[PDB]
């Protein structure tokens, strides 16, 4: 089974720049049976480049492909708003036909520090530590219980990148029991901030 | 696993004193792993060239081993071929009318 | 003149 | 125009079998092989198998030998895939991708979401928060839940986080909208089709 | 007359020695003009005829890349065929592929062919109609399904009827003074005694081109047409006066009849 490996996993670029995506095949593949696919989150994949270089019907001229043997490359001339999605490579050259792990294109902006907002449990629940409009996505929400680190106790959820400000939002919900919570008396580590915030 | 067929012959008509080419045409064997040596009175001739590896319609390979030699009176030449289909290597002597 | 690399694997 | 119309989503119990249909139009159905691809949540694509629409000949990925079966019907130009002995690991999105005449997957269907779970239908539990406000939905099933604010009159800063599957097998999302500091004196619109409940509440400290 | 261009490929896998031994030869009629060996030092396609050396470096560059792609496919084929039949990873195996195109007296396309073998047995072959594959067993039926998916027979059909024939005409033209010049067989007879009452007359045919020739004693024992080593061919037929040596060759306007004297 020919394994396809893409590099990197995520690529942060700005609208108007070039984008060079790589796909390494574990075995030699005929360029006539290598393809590129774009998939926008929520939709279905779409063929961009067939035959390692041939442009599919309807694909804009800013998409160009090349490569041979075990090294193939997808090039985007100018990154446009739609051209910020997940891109896959595949081979239909040897059974079973395999795909790559994918590569997400992220809008590059500026290191915006998060706005942490602590929310105690409700009543009618857990504690929610919301970070709002932070870039990059790389944020560390470490929870504290009486000055002690916590691991495997928080359910997190990240939204998509804002289609206007290129920012993210995270809802780290530290799940706990109503009895154990009343027996004890977050710490954000984002690049924007310089000190783990806590409240 | 088909055994090879051996033909030992000279390119030009045999004539004592005149230089010629001793050929050993091995054909009809499978697999392609084969060993061929041209012999002069039992001595293994070292300056031996062979053709490129090709096969027939029945997928059996064939090769042409050759070297330049000068036939003389009382000088026996032969071809020693070895193959997986042979427990003992086969020797085919050269006849000037063959 | 060899053909193109349109033959896939077996 | 080549159009691949697939079937709708399906929520089934473990050990059952489902059958997805793929309607082809806009081209000669017998001129192209039809493939099937599965994509799990947060995962990449995996080729399941293909089928020759002329004689029904099939080839399968070794992993799906005994899990999925491909059939076609040249009359209605429809390709079928039956997935048997369904487990929680079979829950994913399934596509039918047409094979190009000389290679590649030139056209894809819209997809068919499959969910394999023992649960039937749960009901949301709105827990409001107020120190930005919050409308935390908890322990619902299945997807999805539409969470609006002020009936749409407050969409600036509406960060509705995607649902997360809990250890109990239920989902939970949280809709949060930001309000200014001069907003001490300034309603959630959760909706769930199987729950038949539209829990509208308020947020006040 | 009629002509043909044929290509022969052989890839022998060697367990524990990395890349399989890939050897390729090309033919125009009974004349080899190109060769390739994965164990050679040049690592590129090499001429084997004088007339083919009239092609610039752009020809030899593309032919070198195309023959290396053929080895890359046969390398994956050996690995896949090992899994199709579930064979040991420490055993050696052989894949052979051959294809080519023929032209008639008008130098237009006449027939094409393509065959593939594994361990000396027929695996898959293209039918004469150039649109369907003949599969030997279930493993080959999987391959036939794989090739019918990407319409490989349609792409190979376009090569045999177009590119293969056009370059065959160019090879015949550039090799005019050798490929289109027949060589008549130089004939001589030999006499030997093998029994107390019966003898053996051997009719020799030497230094002729093309290789096809018919020797019969019609109103016996004959060997295979062997190469002389200089581009010509040899053959003889023996028998132990109602039948004479009837030699028939394209280089002879009238057949040759010889008797012992």
């Amino acid at each position: 089974e020919i394994v396809m490996t893409q590099s990197p996993a995520t690529l942060s670029l700005s609208p108007g720049e070039r984008a060079t995506l790589s796909c390494r095949a574990s075995q030699g593949v005929s360029s006539s049976y290598f393809s590129w696919y774009q998939q926008t989150p929520g939709q279905a994949p779409r063929l961009l480049i067939s035959g390692a270089s041939t442009r599919a019907t309807g694909i804009p001229a800013r998409f160009s492909g090349s490569g041979s043997g075990t090294d193939f490359t997808l090039t985007i001339s100018s990154l446009q708003p739609e051209d910020f999605a997940v891109y896959y490579c595949q081979q239909d050259y040897n059974l079973p036909y395999t795909f790559g792990q994918g590569t997400k294109l992220e809008i590059k902006r500026t290191v915006a520090a998060p706005s942490v907002f602590i929310f105690p449990p409700s009543d009618e629940a857990s504690v929610v530590c919301l970070l709002n409009n932070f870039y990059p996505r790389e944020a560390k929400v470490q929870w504290k219980v009486d000055n002690a680190l916590q691991s495997g106790n928080s359910q997190e959820s990240v939204t998509e990148q804002d289609s206007k400000d290129s920012t993210y939002s995270l809802s780290s919900t530290l799940t706990l029991s109503k009895a154990d919570y009343e027996k004890h008396k977050c710490e954000v580590t984002h690049q924007g901030l310089s000190s783990p915030v806590t409240k | 696993q088909r055994t090879p067929k051996i033909q030992v012959y000279s390119r030009h008509p045999a004539e004592n004193g005149k230089s010629n080419f001793l050929n050993c045409y091995v054909s009809g064997f499978h697999p392609s792993d084969i060993e061929v040596d041209l012999l002069k009175n039992g001595e293994r001739i070292e300056k031996v060239e062979h053709s490129d590896l090709s096969f027939s319609k029945d997928w059996s390979f064939y090769l042409l081993y050759y070297t330049e030699f000068t036939p003389t009176e009382k000088d026996e030449y032969a071809c020693r071929v070895n193959h997986v289909t042979l427990s003992q290597p086969k020797i085919v002597k050269w006849d000037r009318d063959m | 003149f060899l053909p193109s690399d349109f033959f896939p694997s077996i | 125009e080549v159009q691949l119309q697939q079937s709708g989503p399906e929520l089934v119990k473990p050990g059952a079998s489902v059958k997805i249909s793929c309607k082809a139009s806009g081209y000669t159905f017998t001129d192209h092989f039809m493939n099937w691809v599965r994509q799990s949540h947060g995962k990449s694509l995996e080729w399941i198998g293909d089928i020759n629409p002329n004689n029904g000949g099939t080839s399968y990925n070794q992993k799906f030998k005994g899990k999925a079966t491909l059939t076609v019907d040249k009359s209605s130009s429809t390709a079928f895939m039956e997935v048997r002995s369904l487990t929680s690991d079979d829950s994913a999105v399934y596509y039918c991708a047409r094979r190009g005449y000389y290679g590649s997957f030139d056209y894809w269907g819209q997809g068919t979401t499959l969910t394999v779970s023992s649960a039937s239908t749960k009901g949301p539990s709105v827990f409001p928060l107020a120190p930005a406000l919050g409308c935390l939905v908890k322990d619902y099933f299945p997807e999805p839940v539409t969470v609006s604010w002020n009936s749409g009159a407050l969409t600036s800063g509406v960060h509705t986080f995607p649902a997360v599957l809990q250890s109990s097998g239920l989902y939970s999302l949280s809709s949060v909208v930001t309000v200014p500091s001069s907003s001490l004196g300034t309603i959630c619109n959760v909706n769930h089709k199987p729950s038949n409940t539209k829990v509208d509440k308020r947020v006040e400290p | 007359g009629s002509h043909s261009m044929r290509y022969f490929f052989t890839s022998v896998s060697r367990p524990g020695r990395g890349e399989p031994r890939f050897i390729a030869v090309g033919y125009v009629d009974d004349t080899q003009f190109v060769r390739f060996d994965s164990d050679a030092a040049s690592q590129r396609m090499e001429p084997r005829a004088p007339w083919i050396e009239q092609e610039g470096p752009e020809y030899w560059d593309g032919e070198t890349r195309k023959v290396k792609a053929h080895s890359q496919t046969h390398r994956v084929d050996l690995g896949t065929l090992r899994g199709y039949y579930n064979q040991s990873e420490a055993g050696s195996h052989t894949v052979q592929r051959m294809y080519g195109c023929d032209v008639g007296s008008d130098w237009r396309f006449l027939r094409g062919y393509h065959q593939y073998a594994y361990d000396g047995k027929d695996y898959i072959a293209l039918k004469e109609d150039l649109r369907s594959w003949t599969a030997a067993d279930m493993a080959a039926q999987t391959t036939k399904h794989k090739w019918e998916a990407a319409h490989v027979a349609e792409q190979l059909r376009a090569y045999l009827e177009g590119t293969c024939v056009e370059w065959l005409r160019r090879y015949l033209e550039n090799g005019k003074e050798t490929l289109q010049r027949t060589d008549a067989p130089k004939t001589h007879m030999t006499h030997h005694a093998v029994s107390d009452h019966e003898a053996t007359l051997r009719c020799w045919a030497l230094s002729f081109y093309p290789a096809e020739i018919t020797l019969t004693w019609q109103r016996t024992e004959l060997v295979e047409t062997r190469p002389a080593g200089d581009g010509t061919f040899q053959k003889w037929a023996a028998v132990v006066q109602r039948y004479t040596c009837h030699v028939q060759h394209e280089g002879l306007p009238k057949p040759l009849t010889l008797r012992w004297e």
